[PDB]
RNA sequence: AUUAAAGGUUACCUUCC
RNA sequence: UGUCAUGCUUCGCGUGGAGAAUGACGUAGCAUGCU
RNA sequence: AGCAUGCUACGUCAUUCUCCACGCGAAGCAUG
């Protein structure tokens, strides 16, 4: 509607609506449905060109809406993944992730796979003296919810330090990146 | 608990895919079968081990991901 | 213990062995003795209780047993004379055993006694139908067989699975320790027709009288002529032998200098190929009594009868020769004075030497269909590439095109978290719930590719029982004869995706859209008319899958190159467009599930079967483990439509194409050139109904080995008594095809074994109460014929069976079977796993699939699919569509928001509404379409 | 117990001679069996030795088919007390089970010696 | 074609309207104009259908004309990609020890798979195991088709170059395998 | 398959043909 | 790198039928003109 | 009354829209 012959058209038809009055205004019935006729033929042609344009256009914006969604799909892959996994992981809450994570996030990551046996080696990288001292309590190391024996500890520079030697007192003494080996309890 | 840490464990490939994991045959051939026993698995500690292990992967390379920044 | 004594005396006889009294009046009565009979009145090859045989066994010095026995056994006087008669004839024979014939007192009367001496406790027929009717749980046989010639030790049998192909693949060489043993049987028996031809006399051979050392001695069936013709009759003896020939390697012996297994091996040289005079003295040697003519090249054979013959010869022969004669024949041609290297030729290990028929020499100038088929073929590809030695794999490496071996890895695939979220919001994936996720995308490292290419270890030469074989033949061509084919010009011929890779080398420059619109239609039906009478090798490259599955092993695909499939959509096009258009036939290819189809399908298939029960069975390693002589088969049957268009030489040039690009080839992985030991491709023209074909041969032949294996004179039904007695005629009595019992087998097999087809899928619906007495096939006689015809054991637990018609089929193409109202009448709809549907919504192969906005028409097929559900008895089934109507409007929903505000468009036509109710799937179900 | 085939062989009269160009005159005997389509000869009597060639008449509009025989054999038969040295040929590719048929037919009906 | 006719058409149809506007009288007259105007409107509308027919049939030959031609341009570029992957492929080709084996040959025809084992300048080895590596490639010389072949150059899964020295049974795990060896014919 | 197979009194008879 | 067949859903362009509207040719009824 | 012309009504042929049945492209899902 709202159209210019949609008003003409809808003239037309109000006369019709005369027809019931007067005795179809005076028998004028024949030429009125002509002409009411002709004028909706008129309007009839002018709407189907904009229906095509309405379904020229939505086809258009659907396809500008799939190629710009396609694009941020495929552009923001890396950024929205990272962000996956860690909210899983922190929807899980298990005792064994959480302390590996907290580790790492303190600066205590480790140098291989965890290995999963009795006896296998492991190595860890502690950076500084109060990780060392919540982790390593005399000859034992909790680490991924285990206990771990040390059997070996290696300075930032290649050498063989003494449990006895780490302490308070010696903390500033040796290049503090400290390599810990253990084996699985 | 268990489907959710079968989800976890692809998604957790997949970053490792990303990060170009694939250009080392033996770390991809370990990320590989532990990503493939977690699937398969049918009782829930085994699945988290293997998640652990599976974690450390990822947490071994040091500036691969800013693991500060992700855990906000 | 008076007249025993004196009885085990005179049994001894003047040989003075040590004869251990386990004699009497009876004897060992029996364990279990496998007979050939044929009389006027019964007729079979079975396995029965014969009751009375004198044996005594021989102790040797140190009062320890062997393996000889003394059969004695009392006959009429009228026998007794006759064999008598026939034996001092035959006596100067070294493949004779010596009989001893003697009259002994029994109360009163003189009953005469023949007495075979120094027999094995078994003979050949029971080795034969020990390892043609396996059964898992009665080994009793074999395994005494094995034992007693030192084979192995009794210890192996405590294995879990010592008989199982797959695995235990060590069992290949516990029965390659019977080769020599059966290599001089079959010496002996060939002495013994030479014996039976000078002395004049008639009789036919069976395998139940000559025991595992090789003597002879049942002559109570023979007759005597004029001597200097004779007539040995070897029809059912080698027959039935065949199988068994290449399942012990007999003929392994021929590879060594002077026939010595101590000996070294023979130095061939490396340049011959054409060894037509060494398969002519192997079957002069070994097979010189059988009559049928036998031609070492199948070029000059007569009709596809007699490719199948003379094939199965060279299947046999081609194991004494080196692999490396099989393969492209290479020769020198020169264009523009410029030397090329070309195939003009092939050596098949079980077709011969065959010669392409148009090779020009000094050519000019190539056109595109001459650099077509210079391009496709492996000659210049192999010529020129580093020698490659791969001991990753056992098959034959050919050659390495590269200087680097390429690694190629499975990616794990993306997870769909938004559906998983609402999922579990909607109560699914919770502890105790019957479904769950079973199906996930599986990742592969670098050596995937070439694991997987080492199943084809799995195919092994199997030689076929030819006269059983052309009678199968016979019986799965009148499954066939409903249909039409012939040849379609290059105008007629319909390509579904020409977006698809055109293989080896041609992948390099464009897909198969390129070569088919820059060829004329003059051009591909002159590369058409040129492979009629010429071989082109090709090669197919194999690739790795990226598709949900529920098993970790990897699954490749072989892509073959575009001639190959150009010039076999014109030969096969035709016939395969007429199998997929017919409905209500055995082969229920390009019938579909929806709108009433499973209903018609199942109710087609129930037909009028009485008692009926269902059935179905799979294949274990179906493409990997297929033999080349079903393949071939499966070939032929198909080509018979062409009696019109084509002549013999074009069929055979076209079998050899075929056989040539598709059988035994050359295979791309990872870079390098392999040879393929045969088996199935996974992306021939006809793979589908090739299978098909294979499925319908592997069922006839499981059906007659169950009728002739019965005892013939318990059978109480008139009728199926005398069609056993003409069935081992029609095999092993008559050289010509009986037209009038092919037609009489065939409807006995359809009234009491239906059958639906679709590739390597099957269900049958079958009499029970046969099936119980042994007149139709059980899932026992498809795991027997599956041992000693295809080299696979066949565990029934992946077979099922069930005896209620109104649940339906257990499992056909992955989709189950219920009986469900609808429209005041009762309907089979088929449903599947919900575990695969939720995973097919949870993990997608495309970061892209993971926005739920842009794919809504993904779901709306998964709903089609999952349908079904909605009327299962299990509420925890039917949640799944209902989960998927919810999650199609919330993204209808997110969709109108997401585009009013980035756009100011509000969607003005919409018709999805209808996507979110029950009404649009339902009448995907119902048969008014 | 596999026993021969227990088919009876049926006896007719035909011409055959030396060479291709055959001698249409009664001197020899054939031996046939009739239940299979119309009738097969599976082997040929005669008393002459120089037989190479047999014609049969075709039971068809102008047919004349020649078969090809095989080397001769050489049978003693007593009918009545006489000679009868007679020759048996082979049709041409005639497989091991029809030559047992016939020759248990044979021998059984005349002693053959 | 029709565009004049038509408009000359409508323009004495108008024109003959115009004198029923001007007096109106003579109602019949103003018959004979409305029936002109309509024949001369019919007219016009015969005319202007088949020119549009024959336009869209025109566009559609020459898009099809085009298309020919853009079908033929890539043929020249495949068969001069074929021509010249068959030269390259025979340049390398060694044609001294092929000739003597096809001028050995009985007719010419030798076996394809016998062209690698005896004329190959070149040999690689692929090996998945440390047992393998010991029993087969052994040392920096072997023997394999009957020929002795010097071992150039040794690398890992990852394309690294692997020392002959590192090949050890204690230094076997901290290798990637398989290890693919390239050797050089001896003369 | 033993006296093709089964049964009754290896002789006869019965039963399948 | 990404094969062969079968089925189904959705969208966009072309061929054949049915309903409504506009153009001239023929026939029936009534009225007017010549006769 | 008969014949022809003009006005007003009913049956046969070409165009403009509206619904059904068939071909060619693009995307997607399932099966062997
Ligand atoms: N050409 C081609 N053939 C395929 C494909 N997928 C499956 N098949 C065929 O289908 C049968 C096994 O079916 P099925 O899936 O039930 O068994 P399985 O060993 O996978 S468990 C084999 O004959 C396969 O060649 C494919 O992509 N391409
Ligand atoms: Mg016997
Ligand atoms: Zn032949
Ligand atoms: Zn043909």
């Amino acid at each position: 509607s709202s159209l210019p012959s949609y008003a003409a058209f809808a003239t037309a038809q109000e006369a019709y609506e005369q027809a019931v009055a007067n005795g179809d205004s005076e028998v004028v019935l024949k030429k009125l449905k002509k002409s009411l006729n002709v004028a909706k033929s008129e309007f009839d042609r002018d709407a189907a060109m904009q229906r095509k344009l309405e379904k020229m256009a939505d086809q258009a914006m659907t396809q500008m809406y799939k190629q710009a969604r396609s694009e941020d799909k495929r552009a923001k892959v890396t950024s929205a993944m990272q962000t996956m996994l860690f909210t899983m992981l922190r929807k899980l809450d298990n005792d064994a992730l959480n302390n590996i994570i907290n580790n790492a996030r303190d600066g205590c990551v480790p140098l291989n796979i965890i290995p999963l046996t009795t006896a296998a080696k492991l190595m860890v990288v502690i950076p500084d003296y109060n990780t060392y001292k919540n982790t390593c309590d005399g000859t034992t190391f909790t680490y991924a919810s285990a206990l771990w024996e040390i059997q070996q500890v290696v300075d930032a520079d290649s050498k063989i330090v003494q449990l006895s030697e780490i302490s308070m007192d010696n903390s500033p003494n040796l290049a503090w990146p400290l390599i810990v080996t253990a084996l699985r309890a | 608990k268990m489907s959710d840490v079968k989800c976890t464990s692809v998604v957790l490939l997949s970053v490792l895919q990303q990060l170009r994991v694939e250009s080392s045959s033996k770390l991809w051939a370990q990320c590989v079968q532990l990503h493939n026993d977690i699937l398969l698995a049918k009782d829930t500690t085994e699945a988290f081990e293997k998640m652990v292990s599976l974690l450390s992967v990822l947490l071994s390379m040091q500036g691969a991901v800013d693991i500060n920044k992700l855990c906000e | 213990s008076a007249d025993a004594q004196s009885f085990l005396n005179r049994v001894c006889g003047v040989s003075a062995a040590r004869l251990t009294p386990c004699g009497t009046g009876t004897s060992t009565d029996v364990v279990y003795r496998a007979f050939d009979i044929y009389n006027d009145k019964v007729a079979g090859f079975a396995k029965f209780l014969k009751t009375n045989c004198c044996r005594f066994q021989e102790k040797d010095e140190d009062d320890n047993l062997i393996d000889s026995y003394f059969v004695v056994k009392r006959h009429t006087f009228s026998n007794y004379q006759h064999e008598e008669t026939i034996y001092n004839l035959l006596k100067d024979c070294p493949a004779v055993a010596k009989h001893d014939f003697f009259k002994f007192r029994i109360d009163g009367d003189m009953v005469p006694h023949i007495s075979r001496q120094r027999l094995t406790k078994y003979t050949m027929a029971d080795l034969v139908y020990a390892l043609r009717h396996f059964d898992e749980g009665n080994c009793d046989t074999l395994k005494e067989i094995l034992v007693t010639y030192n084979c192995c030790d009794d210890d192996y049998f405590n294995k879990k699975d010592w008989y199982d192909f797959v695995e235990n693949p060590d069992i290949l060489r516990v029965y390659a320790n019977l080769g020599e043993r059966v290599r001089q049987a079959l010496l002996k028996t060939v002495q013994f027709c030479d014996a039976m031809r000078n002395a004049g006399i008639v009789g036919v051979l069976t395998l139940d009288n000559q025991d595992l050392n090789g003597n002879w001695y049942d002559f109570g069936d023979f007759i005597q002529t004029t001597p200097g013709s004779g007539v040995p009759v070897v029809d059912s003896y080698y027959s039935l032998l065949m199988p068994i020939l290449t399942l012990t390697r007999a003929l392994t012996a021929e590879s060594h200098v002077d026939t010595d297994l101590t000996k070294p091996y023979i130095k061939w040289d490396l340049l011959k190929y054409d060894f037509t005079e060494e398969r002519l003295k192997l079957f002069d040697r070994y097979f010189k009594y059988w009559d049928q003519t036998y031609h070492p090249n199948c070029v000059n054979c007569l009709d596809d009868r007699c490719i199948l013959h003379c094939a199965n010869f060279n299947v046999l022969f081609s194991t004494v020769f080196p692999p490396t004669s099989f393969g492209p024949l290479v020769r020198k041609i020169f264009v523009d004075g410029v030397p090329f290297v070309v195939s003009t030729g092939y050596h098949f290990r079980e077709l011969g030497v065959v010669h392409n028929q148009d090779v020009n020499l000094h050519s000019s100038r190539l056109s595109f269909k001459e650099l077509l088929v210079y391009a496709a073929d492996p000659a210049m590809h192999a010529a020129s590439g580093n020698l490659l030695l791969d001991k990753r794999t056992t098959c034959f490496s050919v050659a390495a095109l590269t200087n680097n071996v390429a690694f190629q890895t499975v990616k794990p695939g993306n997870f769909n978290k938004d559906f998983y979220d609402f999922a579990v919001s909607k109560g699914f994936f919770k502890e105790g719930s019957s479904v769950e996720l079973k199906h996930f995308f599986f990742a592969q490292d670098g050596n995937a590719a070439i694991s997987d290419y080492d199943y084809y270890r799995y195919n092994l030469p199997t030689m076929c029982d030819i006269r059983q074989l052309l009678f199968v033949v016979e019986v799965v061509d009148k499954y066939f004869d409903c249909y039409d084919g012939g040849c379609i010009n290059a105008n007629q011929v319909i390509v579904n995706n020409l977006d698809k890779s055109a293989g080896f080398p041609f992948n390099k420059w464009g897909k198969a859209r390129l070569y088919y619109d820059s060829m004329s239609y003059e051009d591909q039906d002159a590369l058409f008319a040129y492979t009629k009478r010429n071989v082109i090798p090709t090669i197919t490259q194999m690739n790795l899958k990226y598709a949900i599955s529920a098993k970790n092993r990897a699954r490749t695909v072989a892509g073959v190159s575009i001639c190959s499939t150009m010039t076999n959509r014109q030969f096969h096009q035709k016939l395969l467009k007429s199998i997929a258009a017919t409905r209500g036939a055995t082969v229920v290819i390009g019938t579909s599930k929806f709108y009433g189809g499973w209903h018609n399908m199942l109710k087609t298939v129930y037909s009028d079967v009485e008692n009926p029960h269902l059935m179905g069975w799979d294949y274990p390693k179906c493409d990997r483990a297929m033999p080349n002589m079903l393949r071939i088969m499966a070939s032929l049957v198909l080509a018979r439509k062409h009696t019109t268009c084509c002549s013999l030489s074009h069929r055979f040039y076209r079998l050899a194409n075929e056989c040539a690009q598709v059988l035994s080839e050359m295979v791309m992985c990872g870079g390098s050139l392999y040879v393929k030991p045969g088996g199935t491709s996974s992306g021939d023209a006809t793979t589908a109904y090739a299978n098909s074909v294979f499925n319908i041969c592997q069922a006839v032949t499981a059906n007659v080995n169950a009728l002739l294996s019965t005892d013939g004179n318990k059978i109480a039904d008139k009728y199926v008594r005398n069609l056993q007695h003409r069935l081992y005629e029609c095999l092993y009595r008559n050289r010509d095809v009986d037209t009038d019992f092919v037609n009489e087998f065939y409807a006995y097999l359809r009234k009491h074994f239906s059958m639906m087809i679709l590739s390597d899928d099957a269900v049958v619906c079958f009499n029970s109460t046969y099936a119980s007495q042994g007149l139709v096939a059980s899932i026992k006689n498809f795991k027997s014929v599956l041992y000693y015809q295809n080299n696979v054991f066949m565990s029934e637990a992946k077979c099922w069976t069930e005896t209620d018609l109104t649940k339906g089929p257990h499992e056909f193409c992955s989709q189950h079977t219920m009986l469900v109202k609808q429209g005041d009448d009762y309907v089979y709809l088929p449903y599947p796993d919900p575990s695969r549907i939720l995973g097919a919504g949870c993990f997608v192969d495309d970061i892209v699939k993971t926005d739920g906005t842009l794919m809504i028409e993904r779901f709306v097929s998964l709903a089609i699919d999952a349908y079904p559900l909605t009327k299962h008895p299990n509420q925890e089934y039917a949640d799944v569509f209902h989960l998927y109507l919810q999650y199609i409007r919330k993204l209808h929903d997110e969709l109108t928001g997401h585009m009013l505000d980035m756009y100011s468009v509000m969607l003005t036509n919409d018709n999805t509404s209808r996507y979110w109710e029950p009404e649009f799937y339902e009448a995907m179900y119902t048969p008014h379409t | 117990n596999n026993e021969l085939s227990p088919v009876a062989l049926r006896q007719m009269s035909c011409a055959a001679g030396t060479t291709q160009t055959a001698c249409t005159d009664d001197n020899a005997l054939a031996y046939y069996n009739t239940t299979k389509g119309g009738r097969f000869v599976l082997a040929l009597l005669s008393d002459l030795q120089d037989l190479k060639w047999a014609r049969f008449p075709k039971s068809d509009g102008t047919g004349t088919i020649y078969t090809e025989l095989e080397p001769p054999c050489r049978f003693v038969t007593d009918t009545p007390k006489g000679p009868k040295v007679k020759y048996l040929y082979f049709i041409k590719g005639l497989n091991n089970l029809n030559r047992g048929m016939v020759l248990g037919s044979l021998a059984a009906t005349v002693r053959l010696q």
